[PDB]
């Protein structure tokens, strides 16, 4: 109300936050098949998580968890999980991580073709041993 | 004549075959080497021996090499020189000698280069020992008063980052970029220690790199918080090796982009600095601890899990879930098992330093206290090394003490300038009381001048009388604080003229030999063996061996010497 | 005595609780500072008594009650955080939530 | 009350003094920084009771024992030495092997 | 607790003001830091207390009789002021001939 | 074999060879440019590293017989 707040508290609206709203969601499944815990967060780029992680690599690529910025998803050993998936925003330009794109994840211009950088990519990630 | 052993060692201190207890501890020191004769014994005071035209030569000016200070009878506790009796040596803030001083007109025996003169004060070393300055590779720079607490346990130089309390710094030991840096260069030239600065490695190109080895950095700190990537580690370590420079870092604790083993491909057998090597205090769960089986790394430890007692799951269980504001990430950070395996490692010569994490989950006044509380639980529950030598624990005392100065020294590049008492390096020296050893110095002696010291009542008619406590010195004081400093720098940045760009009136001094490096260059912690871990109960396995030690109870140099 | 930093720095502990236990037993009700002072002798004496982390923990989190504070002092006081010098070393020792 | 460098110092010892009193009277075996103070401030207090330095030596040299102290803090105070301030001024007080 | 220097300072009061108060309790006759310790702190938990500064002025100006004071000392307080932290603020207190 | 001494392999003829690993950081650079780098097991019994893997693929496309 005002009378009943704490000292330095907050009065906090009613209407929820909506975000990520515009974005396309691509569902995945996810299986950790190491012995250890697998933890990844918000803005990390799917693709290039953990060689452990068994899922469509090809479906993540240019992607991050739909999720709170600054949260993470655990992967605990053998279970398996569903995790939406969205774009990067921006430039879609990605640098470092496990060195498999160095570049543009973007689509560009081809509805119903990849681009060739793309395919790299992916059969990188494979000869790497990052797990489809 | 002839005289006992309990006369001599009353009027001269112990000689060689005598044993000093450290403490309140069970380790026994035992005299090695005398360098000193006997009959000609040097020592300050009133109707004794340092006194004009006897043992003090009275007719040389300076200028042939008589010291500026000695240092007498003495016994040196060193990890390359061993446990030797000797009179020490200083000239133009540089250990020129170790052997026999005084005056060669009326003495047989001196040691060239120790000379005393008219130029010459003394300390009288009788019953003390003395120390190589600590070294503590892993500071956080969030309060500029950690070095007083330092300089408190025999602590004279950090290696670290930071820009105070943000919350960065609170996490990591990073001086992110060039004005940062620069910033951070000015400010320490108001500290009374020795200081070297790190940069942020997480960087796709050799730009952002190269900007803070220029700016001075003496290092990159690789750091989950800022992301402890493959492409970080690598860009990180070859710019290294083009600036020569060291790399640090605190591995991913939620396996994000890799395990261990995938952490260990991205270091490409390229020298690293391992921080927390365990775990406790970040890295790879549960399994960081592997990384000490390879050459090319240099593990270290920070001092919170050492030694291993009964209140050590408590505390760090509870700190995490505050230091990360929180319980699955919790129970598989914190872990019985590898904890006491940290300590035995340490006791094998596994993991090469200690460190404190200063105000991020360690301890900057207790690196010293906590190495010799460790060698002490160990020997209690493992008995002699095999190296050990049976009336003596030499061997092991040395293992520990090569933990907070030579090796850390070898680690970022400086062991050409400091972390040993040997000939041609900067007098960074404590001064210990054998009673109080490893917990409260007697002195600091920075860069030939004392700079920290346990001193009384200043009014009064001596040095002595209560309260006495811990005090600035002279050389802590005006200009001769800067001039008895070193900040160490990168030669990229030495070459393109840090000093004057900065504005610096420390001692500026080079990084130098930090990438050739590997395991095996260190100092009685050169072990590489196969650890491993098991997945499920986090058991540790040393060449097949279970790595384990119960909780210690009762800690030496703990509650009798501490009112804290 | 050859005091340390550390050492000096809590003598402002000691000195500001002997007040803080004076107050109380007046019947004042305690400020931020005060109450802080409390929880953080209590643990520290616990430790050089020779308790455990755990066991100080619990008696520290229950020395200060609502009515023992001035009304808010809680949400001033989520936490208390001290190092002592238990048996077997410094340890830190939190405090959660101590104004129950 | 115009304080001056002396004055000030020893307020440190009179705080460490009254913890360590507290704590031999609840039993516990003290500690060196403990022992210190209480040895000091049985001196400095004597002192400003009128004392002789040659009385207070004696009255400060038996104050503690061997049984009230930790085992080994002997061997870490051999003598114990303040300045107090007595009827005809400053004055240095050694007290030879104070735990006996 | 957030002390600031102000808080910091005024520890020394509370720590000579003990003593002072040990002091009068074995019938010694105060000197001149001790007495100003007294009668500042008596304005200063008179403050904390809820009092006015009307009364704690009073209150002060009561506490030491020249009896209870060496001689001369009187002389040497004339007055004595402290601020202190009343309900509605920190406020300037002088207690005027404090001695009589 | 002994330090700077060799083996001399003639045309179309069979030798068997003694090999053993490198010491030191096992990190090898120039060469035929296959490697530029890290040659090591590393930590994991019972499976390759994947830049040894790539090594091998990339000796197989540059033509050095296996
Ligand atoms: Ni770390
Ligand atoms: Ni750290």
């Amino acid at each position: 109300s005002e009378q009943n707040t704490p000292l330095g508290g907050c009065i906090l609206a009613d209407t929820p936050i909506t975000f990520n709203e515009n974005k396309p969601v691509t569902k995945v499944k996810v299986r950790n098949t190491g012995d250890r815990p697998i933890q990844v967060g918000s803005h990390f780029h799917f693709f290039e998580v953990n060689r452990a992680l068994e899922f469509d690599r090809a479906a993540a690529y240019g992607k991050r968890l739909n999720i709170s910025s600054t949260t993470a998803i655990r992967f605990e050993p053998g279970d398996e999980t569903e995790v939406p998936l969205i774009p990067f925003g921006g430039k879609q330009t990605l640098y470092g991580f496990n060195n498999l794109v160095d570049g543009w994840t973007g689509e560009g211009v081809v509805p119903n073709s990849e681009r060739p950088d793309k395919l790299e990519a992916i059969r990188r990630a494979a000869e790497r041993g990052f797990k489809s | 004549p002839q005289i006992s052993r309990q006369e001599y060692a009353g009027l001269f201190g112990p000689t060689t075959g005598d044993k000093i207890r450290l403490g309140d501890t069970n380790l026994f020191i035992e005299i090695e080497k005398d360098l000193r004769g006997y009959g000609e014994e040097s020592v300050y005071g009133g109707g004794k021996s340092l006194r004009d035209g006897m043992g003090a030569n009275n007719h040389l000016t300076r200028d042939n090499g008589v010291l500026d200070l000695v240092i007498t009878n003495v016994t040196i506790v060193d990890a390359r020189l061993g446990v030797i009796k000797a009179d020490v040596g200083i000239r133009d803030g540089k250990i020129a000698g170790i052997g026999k001083s005084g005056n060669p007109g009326v003495m047989d025996g001196v040691t060239p280069g120790l000379v005393v003169g008219v130029s010459t004060d003394a300390i009288s070393g009788e019953h003390l020992i003395l120390t190589a300055a600590g070294i503590d590779t892993h500071i956080h720079l969030i309060s500029p008063q950690q070095a007083y607490h330092a300089l408190s346990n025999g602590v004279a130089t950090f290696f670290g980052g930071g820009i105070g309390p943000t919350d960065g710094t609170n996490g990591t030991t990073v001086t992110p970029g060039p004005w940062n840096i620069r910033q951070m260069l000015r400010s320490v030239e108001g500290l009374p220690v020795n200081v070297g600065i790190l940069g942020k490695g997480n960087s796709y190109g050799r730009g952002p790199l190269l900007e803070q080895a220029i700016a001075g950095v003496v290092g990159y700190k690789v750091h989950e918080d800022w992301g402890a990537t493959a492409n970080a580690l690598r860009h990180s370590l070859r710019m290294a090796d083009e600036m020569d420079i060291q790399v640090s870092v605190h591995t991913d604790s939620l396996n994000e982009c890799g395990y261990v083993e995938d952490t260990i491909d991205a270091f490409e057998g390229r020298t690293i600095h391992t921080f927390h090597t365990e775990g406790a205090g970040g890295g790879h769960a549960p399994d960081i601890i592997r990384v000490a089986s390879q050459p090319n790394v240099l593990p270290s430890s920070t001092n919170p899990t050492l030694p291993y007692g009964v209140n050590s799951q408590a505390e760090l269980f509870d700190m995490i879930m505050v230091c990360h504001n929180l319980v699955s990430f919790a129970e598989s950070r914190v872990r019985p098992e590898t904890i006491a395996a940290e300590n035995v490692l340490h006791d094998m010569g596994v993991i090469s330093m200690f460190s404190s994490d200063s105000q991020a989950m360690g301890r900057v006044g207790e690196n010293w206290l906590r190495v010799m509380q460790t060698a002490n639980a160990m020997k209690a529950s493992r008995g002699k090394l095999p190296e050990d030598a049976p009336g003596n624990d030499n061997f092991r005392v040395l293992r520990y003490v090569a933990k907070i100065t030579i090796n850390p020294a070898i680690a970022q590049g400086v062991s050409h300038v400091i972390g040993s008492v040997e000939v041609g390096k900067m007098a960074d020296l404590v001064l210990w009381d054998p009673r109080f050893f490893g917990a409260k110095p007697k002195m600091v002696i920075k860069g030939g001048m004392i700079n920290w010291a346990a001193m009384g009542d200043p009014n009064a008619s001596l040095p002595t009388p209560q309260p006495v406590f811990y005090r600035p010195m002279f050389g802590a004081m005006g200009k001769t604080m800067q001039d008895t400093c070193v900040t160490f720098v990168s030669q990229a940045a030495l070459d393109d003229g840090v000093k004057e760009k900065a504005g610096l009136d420390r001692q500026v001094i080079a990084v130098k030999n930090c990438r050739t490096i590997s395991k095996h260059d260190l100092v009685r912690n050169d072990q590489t063996p196969n650890i491993e871990v098991d997945p499920e109960t986090f058991a540790v396995k040393v060449d097949g061996v279970h790595a384990t030690c119960e909780p210690i109870d009762t800690a030496a140099m703990n509650q009798r010497y501490f009112f804290g | 005595m050859q005091l340390t930093p550390r050492e000096v720095e809590k003598l402002m502990i000691y000195t500001l609780s002997d007040v803080a236990f004076k107050r109380k037993a007046r019947g004042l009700k305690l400020n931020y500072p005060e109450a802080v002072s409390i929880i953080t002798v209590t643990a520290m004496e616990g430790a050089r008594d020779g308790k455990s982390v755990e066991d100080v923990m619990k008696e520290a989190s229950k020395v200060l009650t609502k009515d023992d504070v001035m009304d808010g002092v809680a949400d001033l006081i989520p936490n208390v955080q001290v190092e002592a010098i238990f048996t077997d070393g410094s340890r830190l020792v939190t405090v959660h939530d101590p104004i129950k």
